[PDB]
């Protein structure tokens, strides 16, 4: 129950 | 015939579109395929490992960080799949010896992802190949796709169009320079972004996983 948009939020800095 | 502004923008894009490699062990994927449910485990990676490149390429697009925040998210949620199909297509004809054609099919599984993913990606590649397009054309055509002001959930379309505009402007020129013989090359490049928007239904969405 994430789903994608979070992944992108992260990838925009954090998850590097 | 480009203007300073264009040649500068072009180089910047090229540069950036390039730091995504490493063509060497794209051979690990090319030949010798640990196949089947192995092959799943690799793509799932590869996919994932396409988003991080996509987002790196996007941050460095002239004006991207200056956009809203959710606009930024909605762009990328809209491009992730389109831009992967465009990557494939470059590979499927620019990399690789002489086409026909990985032809694994007697080895396609689900994901859920079956045979209606195979056929789409096929017509598309053969049609992009038919365009005999240079890398610069792959680079820009990719930024044109991310920077698309008619993605659903954008609030400031004109904020995005201001950014997309110059890049469309350059692509037009290149076309009108490298091939004046056929004055309908640019119109075909655009034409293909449409087969892209289409596949966004058969690939319902690549959310969740993996
Ligand atoms: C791709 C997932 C879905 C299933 C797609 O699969 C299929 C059909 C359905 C979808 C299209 C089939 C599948 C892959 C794609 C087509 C993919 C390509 C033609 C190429 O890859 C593209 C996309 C890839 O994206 C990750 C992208 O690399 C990402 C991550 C990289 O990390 C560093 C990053 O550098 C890069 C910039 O970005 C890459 C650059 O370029 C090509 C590389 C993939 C070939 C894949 C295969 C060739 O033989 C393999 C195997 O012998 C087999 C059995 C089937 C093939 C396959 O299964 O191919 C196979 O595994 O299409």
């Amino acid at each position: 129950n994430l789903g994608l948009e979070d992944i992108i939020r992260k990838a925009l800095m954090g998850s590097f | 015939e480009l203007t300073p502004d264009q040649q500068t923008l072009l180089h910047f894009i090229m540069d950036s579109y390039n730091k995504q490699r490493m063509p060497q062990e794209i051979t690990n994927k090319i030949l010798k395929e640990f196949s089947a449910e192995e092959n799943f485990l690799i793509l799932t990676e590869m996919a994932t490992n396409h988003v991080q490149v996509l987002v790196e390429f996007t941050k460095k697009l002239p004006g991207f960080q200056t956009l809203d925040h959710e606009d930024q998210i909605a762009l990328l949620k809209g491009s992730a799949v389109e831009a992967m199909f465009l990557r494939s297509a470059e590979i499927f004809n620019k990399k690789l010896p002489s086409g026909h054609s990985d032809l694994l099919e007697e080895r396609i599984r689900n994901s859920g992802i079956s045979d209606e993913y195979i056929t789409p990606m096929f017509s598309f590649y053969k049609s992009i190949g038919e365009l005999k397009m240079t890398q610069e054309e792959y680079a820009l055509l990719t930024a044109i796709v991310i920077l698309s002001p008619d993605r659903q959930y954008i609030k400031d379309r004109e904020a995005v169009e201001k950014l997309q505009e110059p890049l469309l402007d350059v692509l037009q020129k290149l076309c009108k320079i490298h091939q004046p013989e056929n004055p309908q090359h640019f119109a075909c490049l655009l034409g293909r972004l449409t087969e892209l928007r289409t596949f966004n239904h058969h690939h319902a969405e690549m959310l969740m996983s993996w």
